[PDB]
């Protein structure tokens, strides 16, 4: 189905392919961007510890602060995903 | 701890 | 010019009108959503302490965790703004 | 500390 493109990453190379997995499952399951975003957020809070934040959309700009090595931003198809750890 | 700007294409 | 609509807020009633100000100035100054977002982020990091995160866009869903009383989400015209404190 | 879902109209 969808094509994973990483645009900016500061994160273990494994957690990246992991972040794509959690998102690919989320895209397969949910439709609303808010919903997709909670799935990913919750899964990362579960696996790696709190506190993840996730933004899912086709149009937004961001400026966030993230703990070192805990930040990814990528596209799955035409939806884009921002997933960082701060808190 | 660092900081990132991101913008959709 | 633009019409400020608050959609969800957990934040002092004053910091809200403040968040609209920081955004209205940001919209007047910058054009790219990423840029607008950094202006607001940086200003809040300045006034109220670290650590703010800001998302600016016309299309995105979010799921974040924020410190109590440090969260706003609102529209300025057709752009929407998410501004929370976690970290 | 709390948690919020937001979605654009
Ligand atoms: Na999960
Ligand atoms: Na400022």
């Amino acid at each position: 189905d969808r094509k994973a493109v990483i645009k900016n990453a500061d994160m273990s190379e494994e957690m990246q392919q992991d972040a794509v997995d959690c998102a690919t499952q989320a895209l397969e399951k949910y439709n609303i961007e808010k919903d997709i975003a909670a799935y990913i957020k919750k899964e990362f809070d579960k696996k790696y510890n709190p506190t993840w934040h996730c933004i899912v959309g086709r149009n937004f700009g961001s400026y966030v602060t993230h703990e070192t090595r805990h930040f990814i931003y990528f596209y799955l198809g035409q939806v884009a995903i921002l997933l960082f750890k701060s808190g | 701890v660092y900081t990132k700007q991101t913008q959709t294409t």
